[PDB]
């Protein structure tokens, strides 16, 4: 539910420690999870930030485990990154000149309306 | 108003050449005006039948294909002129939606038509709303299709 919300700070791990009929083996691996999670968001969040504001809410703060991660993310160095690839996805819908894909369904609305008359 | 005839002489209507005629085709008598029917059947003609036959090629030739008549098709409207006439259609409707708006209400009985008239709106309001979005619908839809094409084909 914490990880959906989106909070990466009342995740809990502590919870899972008052089991320890091997739940205590799987925290282990989650982890690792949380931080991959932070990361992705991050991705999302900045057209362009600068390194240092990024790097304490990753909770990275020696250059390996930025590089770790980074390179599942497809961010290139360590604590240099370009967590600007995912903002850029948002911007095309500007184009007009292109006329046949960008106004769309151009044979459909026509065939139909061809038989019906 | 065109008929064959054939004359009938004081020696024709003796022989009896008038019966002679219809035989060997399909029969063909006139009809325009009364007196000119009476006066031309007894003095002035026997009457018989024309039919027609005009070749393929003919037919091409009457046709008159023309190659701007086709070339209008692909040839481009203003797009100013598409956004102006959508307007202007829709300001026809809006007449025929007070019509149309009381002629719905109710309309639980058989025959569109009564059902229309009754609870106002002359002959159809549904009829005149739809032949008024076909026209700006069959310019604007056909212009898209070629405006399109033309742009990726000349390019």
């Amino acid at each position: 539910q914490y990880l959906m919300e989106g909070s990466y700070n009342k995740v809990f791990l502590a919870k899972g420690n008052i089991p320890a009929e091997s739940y205590t083996f799987f925290i282990d691996i989650l982890l690792d999870t949380i931080r991959d999670e932070i990361a992705g968001c991050i991705e999302k969040a900045y057209e362009k930030i600068l390194f240092a504001e990024a790097t304490r809410i990753l909770f990275f703060s020696t250059p390996k485990k930025m590089t770790d991660y980074a390179k599942k993310r497809g961010w290139l160095l360590g604590p240099n990154n370009y967590y600007s690839f995912a903002s850029q996805q948002q911007k095309p819908e500007d184009s007009t000149i292109p006329s046949t894909e960008l106004a769309r369904q151009v044979i459909e609305y026509a065939r139909q309306l061809e038989m019906i008359v | 108003v065109i008929d064959a005839f054939r004359l009938i002489n004081a020696n024709m209507m003796v022989l009896g050449h008038e019966p002679r005629q219809t035989t060997s085709n399909l029969g063909h008598l006139n009809k325009p005006s009364i007196q000119a029917l009476i006066h031309g059947l007894n003095r002035h003609y026997y009457s018989i039948t024309i039919n027609y036959r005009k070749n393929e090629l003919e037919q091409k030739m009457l046709l008159n294909l023309h190659k701007k008549s086709w070339m209008e098709g692909l040839t481009l409207q203003d797009y100013s002129e598409h956004c102006k006439h959508n307007e202007s259609v829709v300001k026809e409707m809006l007449e025929l939606a007070k019509n149309y708006n009381k002629a719905v209400e109710e309309e639980d009985k058989m025959t569109p038509e009564q059902l229309a008239i009754k609870n106002v709106g002359k002959q159809d309001p549904k009829r005149h709303l739809e032949e008024h979005v076909d026209v700006l619908m069959t310019s604007n839809i056909v212009q898209c299709l070629a405006a399109m094409l033309d742009t990726v084909v000349f390019k």
